């Protein structure tokens, strides 16, 4: 299988600098041409910077003299030196190959995040959410999670730490004055739960947070 | 630069049809050696881009017969035939002929389905929450189409705009729907002042408003 995976993507102020890294596998970095695209939060796709075969270099015009890009065909390694970091910078970082002189991205890793900002990092307050009282005496029940208050992306969610996935809506996080807030659905039967346990997993490694919240039957 | 316009921005699709998705360059894009790299690109929802055309009309092996690519000159048209509920998502073109290279700004493929009606349920703040002085109501509305959607927060009948977060999954392949939500976040302080707490949206499979509510009691 060919597999690219990214890793490096951080928060960073702006003006200073990050390396991002690529590792290659199932195949070899030398013969293919190798780029990172990249995707902004607004879904645009840019071509960041290549390099080909050859050694070759090519930039795009807003990244040339400030990026670097370069590759290890002993380890099987793209990099990329990134520095004087614009907001303009910000997106999720594909690394990807090509077969040269036919085709650009044949292969793409899943991404990793670069978030330039002074905003500072901030932890998430996990909430578990549990029925009112009619949400909850029916074929069916939807509990929640809500994730308050951190900064930057991303974050993990998973339910009863992945094994429970059907059912699921987990929304996109929306930004506020420097602070992220995100939140997830389950839906189940109305026999699956109180009588088995379903738990909200949430990881944010930025903050280096990992924490777990079960949902308990409510009211008083 | 060569710029690529898509046509459709959106493009709405009933199952079983075709689609046609058109890109323009804004001159020609031969490469001097002689090649047209003219790609299509398609990004599911949570997933990376992966290519589905290259150089104009070669299918990557892997992608299935349905999609095809053509054109020249200037116009390109990625072409999907019986569209599925796995189709959907973000189309790109891109062009590898002239430095720097570029990609269209996207075509966004909906799936067109029967109308469903939201599933509605709501949240008090929760005990954790109210003790650090905040106080979230939550409202996911689940499952629905189309994606059209109205959500109002009342408390005690008078409605409320201030400290309203919402929030919209992509649509969803597995059943073609979308679903919502929103956040009302008030302090403790101001949720103990109040004692009812409505969710209310409209939508097209209702002649009426969609209530859900409690009472802090």
């Amino acid at each position: 299988e060919l597999k690219l995976v990214e890793t490096g993507g951080d928060l960073v102020k702006p003006g200073g600098s990050l390396t991002l890294s690529c590792e290659a596998s199932g195949f070899t970095l030398r013969t293919y041409g190798m780029s990172w695209v990249r995707q902004t939060p607004q879904m645009r796709l840019e071509w960041v910077a290549s390099i080909s075969y050859g050694g070759l270099l090519y930039f795009s015009d807003s990244v040339k003299g400030r990026f670097t890009i370069s590759r290890d065909i002993v380890r099987n390694i793209l990099t990329l030196q990134m520095s004087r970091l614009r907001s303009e910078d910000t997106a999720i970082y594909y690394c990807a190959r090509g077969t040269s002189f036919v085709r650009y991205f044949d292969v793409w890793g899943a991404g990793t995040t670069v978030t330039v900002s002074s905003a500072k990092t901030t932890a998430p307050s996990v909430y578990p959410l549990a029925p009112v009282c009619g949400d909850t005496t029916g074929s069916s029940v939807t509990l929640g999670c809500l994730v308050k208050g951190y900064f930057p992306e991303p974050v993990t969610l998973t339910w009863n730490s992945g094994s429970l996935s059907s059912g699921v809506h987990t929304f996109p996080a929306v930004l506020q004055s420097d602070l992220y807030t995100l939140s997830s659905s389950v839906t189940v039967t109305s026999s699956t739960w109180p009588s088995q346990s379903i738990t909200c997993n949430v990881a944010h490694p930025a903050s280096s947070t990992q924490v777990d919240k079960k949902i308990v039957p409510r009211a008083a | 630069d060569v710029l690529l316009t898509q046509t459709p921005l959106s493009l709405p699709v009933s199952l079983g049809d075709q689609a046609s998705i058109s890109c323009r360059s804004s001159q020609t894009i031969v490469h001097t050696n002689g090649n047209t790299y003219f790609e299509w690109y398609l990004q599911k929802p949570g997933q990376s881009p992966h290519l589905l055309i290259y150089k104009v009309s070669n299918r990557l092996s892997g992608v299935p017969d349905r999609f095809s690519g053509s054109g020249s000159g200037t116009d390109f048209t990625l072409k999907i035939s019986r569209v599925e509920a796995e189709d959907l998502g973000l189309y790109y073109c891109f062009q590898g002929s002239h430095s720097p290279w570029t990609f269209g700004g996207g075509t966004k493929l909906e799936l067109k389905r029967a109308d469903a009606a939201p599933t509605v349920s709501i949240f008090p703040p929760s005990s954790e929450q109210l003790t650090s002085g905040g106080a979230s109501v939550v409202c996911f509305l689940n499952n629905f189409y189309p994606k059209d959607i109205n959500v109002k927060w009342k408390i005690d009948g008078s409605e409320r705009q201030n400290g309203v977060l919402n929030s919209w999954t992509d649509q969803d392949s597995k059943d073609s729907t979308y679903s919502m939500s929103s956040t009302l976040t008030l302090t403790k302080d101001e949720y103990e002042r109040h004692n009812s707490y409505t969710c209310e949206a409209t939508h097209k499979t209702s002649t009426s408003p969609i209530v859900k509510s409690f009472n802090r009691n």
